[PDB]
């Protein structure tokens, strides 16, 4: 099922312009976030920096 | 659809685009306006005589050739088209590292 696999892959960038966000003129996008922190690195205290 | 029309505009404004040339190559100079929106400036250290500063630099010139009059809205792309224009050769003289 590579070459189906392959196909499709093929089709979904068919035409795909990677300059123009989903709903250009026509809507908002909405970027949902999510964040987790797996280590919470050293406060340096003299550059006032984490 | 209004993205298939904004597609095309875009197509049609990187067809036949010479990113060697600036806008005007053989006519008057081209107009640059900057704008600095200074973010921070880190450190100011006497051992190296540097400072370091972050800032939001911009500039606006106008490319005739980047003119469209199909859409109404104020097209904002994607920052790897940038790639693709004619930006100004602009460089800071007394930086470091940047
Ligand atoms: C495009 O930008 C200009 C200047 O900032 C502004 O007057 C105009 O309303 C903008 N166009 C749209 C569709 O918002």
């Amino acid at each position: 099922n590579t070459t189906v696999f392959t196909r499709i892959l093929d089709r979904l960038l068919d035409g795909y312009d990677n300059r123009l966000r989903p709903g250009l003129g026509e809507r908002v996008t909405e970027v949902k976030t999510d964040i987790f922190v797996t280590s919470f690195g050293p406060v340096s205290d003299h550059d006032m920096e984490y | 659809s209004n993205m298939s029309l904004v597609k095309e505009t875009v197509d049609r404004l990187l067809k036949g685009y010479d990113i060697r040339l600036r806008p005007d190559f053989g006519g008057p100079p081209v107009a640059v306006g900057m704008n600095i929106d200074i973010a921070s400036i880190d450190m100011v250290s006497e051992v190296n005589m540097d400072y370091t500063l972050t800032m939001y630099f911009q500039q606006a010139w106008r490319d005739k050739r980047l003119s469209y009059n199909v859409i109404p809205l104020n097209l904002t792309l994607d920052n790897r088209v940038a790639d693709q224009l004619w930006v100004p050769d602009t460089y800071f003289l007394n930086d470091k590292k940047s």
